[PDB]
RNA sequence: UCAUAGGAUAUGAGAAGGCAGACCCGGGGAACUGAAACAUCUAAGUACCCGGAGGAAGAGAAAGCAAAUGCGAUUCCCUGAGUAGCGGCGAGCGAAACGGGAUCAGCCCAAACCAAGAGGCUUGCCUCUUGGGGUUGUAGGACACUCGAACGAGGUAGAUGAAGAGGUCUGGAAAGGCCCGCCAUAGGAGGUAACAGCCCUGUAGUCAAAACUUCGUUCGAGUGGAUCCUGAGUACGGCGGAACACGUGAAAUUCCGUCGGAAUCCGGGAGGACCAUCUCCCAAGGCUAAAUACUCCCUAGUGACCGAUAGUGAACCAGUACCGUGAGGGAAAGGUGAAAAGCACCCCGGAAGGGGAGUGAAAGAGAUCCUGAAACCGUGUGCCUACAAGUAGUCAGAGCCCGUUAACGGGUGAUGGCGUGCCUUUUGUAGAAUGAACCGGCGAGUUACGAUCUCGUGCAAGGUUAAGCAGAAGAUGCGGAGCCGCAGCGAAAGCGAGUCUGAAUAGGGCGCAUGAGUACGUGGUCGUAGACCCGAAACCAGGUGA
RNA sequence: GUGGGUAGGGGUGAAAUGCCAAUCGAACCUGGAGAUAGCUGGUUCUCUCCGAAAUAGCUUUAGGGCUAGCCUCAAGGUAAG
RNA sequence: UAUCCUUGGGAGUCAGACUGCGAGUGAUAAGAUCCGUAGUCGAAAGGGAAACAGCCCAGACCGCCAGCUAAGGUCCCAAAGU
RNA sequence: AACAGUGGUAGGAGAGCGUUCUAAGGGCUGUGAAGCCAGACCGGAAGGACUGGUGGAGCGCUUAGAAGUGAGAAUGCCGGUAUGAGUAGCGAAAGAGGGGUGAGAAUCCCCUCCACCGAAUGCCUAAGGUUUCCUGAGGAAGGCUCGUCCGCUCAGGGUUAGU
RNA sequence: AGGCCCAGGCGACUGUUUAGCAAAAACACAGGUCUCUGCGAAGCCGUAAGGCGAAGUAUAGGGGCUGACGCCUGCCCGGUG
RNA sequence: CCUAAGGUAGCGAAAUUCCUUGUCGGGUAAGUUCCGACCCGCACGAAAGGCGCAACGAUCUGGGCACUGUCUCAACGAGAGACUCGGUGAAAUUAUAGUACCUGUGAAGAUGCAGGUUACCCGCGACAGGACGGAAAGACCCCGUGGAGCUUUACUGCAGCCU
RNA sequence: GGGAUACUACCCUGGCUGUAUUGACCUUCUAACCCGCCGCCCUUAUCGGGCGGGGAGACAGUGUCAGGUGGGCAGUUUGACUGGGGCGGUCGCCUCCUAAAAGGUAACGGAGGCGCCCAAAGGUUCCCUCAGAAUGGUUGGAAAUCAUUCGCAGAGUGUAAAGGCACAAGGGAGCUUGACUGCGAGACCUACAAGUCGAGCAGGGACGAAAGUCGGGCUUAGUGAUCCGGUGGUUCCGCAUGGA
């Protein structure tokens, strides 16, 4: 509240829209790959233990 | 009860990084022939709301 | 006077009415209030009224969830998430599935056709009762081929149950102090003239039932697919409403009232308007326990819960006295002593009440009777006071009196200086502004759930469990579903230490690059809750009164 | 006089806002209900460090409220003042 | 001389008054109202102006039967110069 | 050690004091705890000791924890007691006297006059009251005084219907 | 167990009302007027059954207004109904 | 010029008249009242009825006779309070009080402040000038983005009725 | 005379008859529905209900929907400032004074204006110069239109005041649409919301040979949030998939 003078919120206009659809990908950065050993297979399932 | 998020608010901000809260401008919906097209094109792009006000609405965008 | 109401008789552990101020279904259904007014909305389908059973009820075995080398009845707990959404796009309201748990039961019909008996005949078109006939979606079935005892455990009455009057001291009284013993599957609890494992009742273990009463053991198929069936005034639509988190909006889905109104497996419904393909499923018929909710009750227990202005209104003959016509409102009041041993007897007195005597550890303990504060009321007294006006004190101070938690002491103070109480509210109060008659008690910023910040911890590019299951209502163990960060930009597709804008490899915005957060605890503050406590006039629902 | 009827978004009224149990411009009792109160009052132990404002803007706003100014505590820039 | 700025946590304040000085309104009336500027009070006791918030001097951490002063004052009340 | 500072309302920050219970350690207590009463003691404060009297069974200290934790005001609630104050009032009215009883008599009983009502202050009887009616005892409370008295207390007793 | 007389406003009169400030010039009144209603009248209570109206029938009922009696009650239908 | 029509009869400083105690006459020594009359009716008027009206009125207004303590202007007397004694015995109020008068100051009106002036201690009977006396959180006024009742061509709805 | 349409079978240049369907006026009845009409029975019953008769009658009543009317009834609103309220006046923006030689600074203080206008009254290149006065000149004067002289600004600048403008920002002509798109280093102003200026870069222009100017008026007023809805473009999303 303001004390009548119309809020921020309110003064201001909406934004767009938010769908259902939607790919958020666990990123995960080179310096990380780096704890594993030479020559191994990193795949999700592994990443996950 | 855990807090209720204002939905009026959320529907128009926007939490980037380092916790500062995007907004865009007001004055833009219905009338155009009034304005000179200078502001409506620094009006066009979107800003940030100022220390007080985000003082203020701390609380109220807590959930993001 | 075909025949029906109607009437008469008999047979029915048949209904009613109550209840626990709880819980569950429904039918009906407010305003105060929030929105800083107010009508959409909110409060809230809450309060309240009405009907209905249950010990639990509703729900229920898919015309489902969902889009994948798929799940497989409902219910409830965490999570999803304050997200997706809804909303005078305000105030606010607000899910579900996936995932992880407790619990686990699937079944029975109508229809087809067969059999009969069911008569009306207009020879099966309908009977009605059985059975075969059957309960099904990458369909199934008709139809032809295929086989009211004895026993264990409790519950209600109970039984048995170890070890010291140990000595000594004080004391009215040992359970207490000192010095010594013993039992302990028992050191729970209470009482015992003071504080007890060993004094008593009992406690740990071990037993017990004539009679009722609650729990566990005995007394069908598969192959074929000509024909037939697979829930009609039903689904669904128009109109007007209601519930779905969803306010008519893109408004899917469910139900109600009016009207209209389908199809039958080459068939139908859903996948959030709607169409097509695909995926899933078979409504218009029923039953279904456990997980879940709640205590008027009973049994055994627990409390960093109260201790007689508290705690139930009610520790005590309390929903009583009392008030009201009535609905209804609604108090105060605990404590002698260990045992009454509760005062023999005498004196004043009419008694009451006293003084003695006696009991007792205490009579100052005597019927508010353990303690007995203050206001208030009195009696003696040391100092002062009748020529002085005083927010009454303080600082000086003679005189008089007393002699201490011994110290540059105590009481009183003739006389001088200075000086308009306290509290609130105010620019301002001695104020002729407000509140207090005085004393005592009681009497106001907390708790839950989230958020944020500081501080303290364990880990750290990681941190961390929730529900739940074991576990003395505990810790601890398991439980990785889930949540916050390590990456940001954009409305979004999407890209990524870059990204957005833009024709731009230009400029500019945003965290770059200048890497700590997470779990928990205290503390500050905020948000939803009555939220810091007292106070309205008044509104609405249901009743009581002429 | 006795026995009865009319019950509160009502009843009665030869009409005054009269009466309806000493209450009536809308009775009484319980509940929603600890209604709400931007209003009035009050809010309890002590010492220490620092220490204001009564202003601007906007407000169905004027004795209220939000932001700014002024106060305080902490971590930093450090020498800007 | 050492107070300034950034971030963050917690406030109250929105009724102000008077006295100089420069103005408005008022009748250059008001202890009037509204401004700017400085001070005190507000939130500040002490000494002075008899008594007095805002006028003057001047800031209370406590004790002392010390001294020097500021405004004001020295005939008595009443300290100090008839 | 030096130097500087230490008025303060709304406010912010930090230090503490006390109270009730809970844990751990210690021990105080019928050779008298708690509580209360009185002292001329100690600390910067909230406060804390010590010595007596009362009282007659429980209770401090130490560290930490959790709070129904601190009252002088709210025309606050409850209970008790003041003030006004020995003041107002003692509720329309004719009694007077002699005996009686009695601890006590204006007030109670008896007697003699006098006085008041008399379409009532008389005599019956409703609603209603529910033992108050009668006899014998008592006088703490009720009785606006007193009271030996009664519509008060106690023990008994009392209401008879075919009309 | 009457004071009386003269005049004047208001109200014809008897009556009724603000229990508990106001008893009046206010209310009522008989009279007058307008209008509604053909009887399962209209109007009214109730949702509806049921009623009152009324075991009544336009010389009767409901409603509005004025208020004995005497003399009278003029103009305007533009507006509202 | 305008209206749809422009107030006729009756009455008129009236329950209606601010100018206003209108102007004139009566009544009285003297009349803002009263009665009668005039009309310049701010702002009478015909069913909100107009104008009179015998009778009536705890109605309102003016005048007159009788009457008197209403008065000049008070006096006395009777009874109940008050007053003294005896018995019994409250209440509103109350920050503590050893509670003087002037002038002045002050939140502008002092008992408590300043400077003076007066005042031995304590009671009993009366007065009400002050203690802005008590009773009542002002019924007047103003403000609550308070409440309630009522009204309408305020808004939005609803019952009823009509189609 | 244009195709004079003379032996498919034209649509009717739009006409009606005989045939199944729809609305109103008509009258009927069984036949619904109604009957606070009558006779009998249930039945010692003025309730209702069975029959019969009679009257009405597809109307009415009732159910759903729709419109009108509707203070009879209900929930609400009816602003603030104010030298007390009410009434009067005012409420946003722009210019000046009050304003105390920076900025800022109130009053129901003192004076005015705005809710537009301009396809040129913009941009650019190029060229000048005013108002008033005196004197001659007719229709024609006090001023029409001419010629000389004087003339620092008295005149103009769209409009209201101030600032500033004759090196034009005043006046005239030609061309033109920068009265552009993407932006924007910095800075002013500020509680917030907003408001203001801005060099400089890129894409395309306009003007001019070039320099270089142009991102509207000579500077300051001429204008309003969000929500909702309308319209155009969209290399965005669009609930199993493709579309919507």
């Amino acid at each position: 509240f303001e004390g009548g003078q119309m809020p921020l919120f309110q003064r201001l206009p909406k934004r767009g829209f938010t769908n259902i659809n939607r790919k958020e990908y666990a990123v995960v950065n080179l310096d990380k790959l780096n704890g594993f050993a030479e020559g191994t297979e990193v795949t999700p399932e592994l990443l996950l233990e | 009860p855990k807090m209720k998020t204002h939905r009026g608010s959320a529907k128009r901000f926007k939490k980037t990084g380092s916790g500062k809260l995007k907004r865009s401008h007001a004055y833009t919906s219905h009338l155009f022939a009034n304005k000179s097209q200078k502001q409506k094109r620094k009006l066009r792009k979107s800003s940030v709301v100022s220390a007080g006000d985000f003082k203020r609405i701390k609380q109220m965008l807590a959930n993001i």
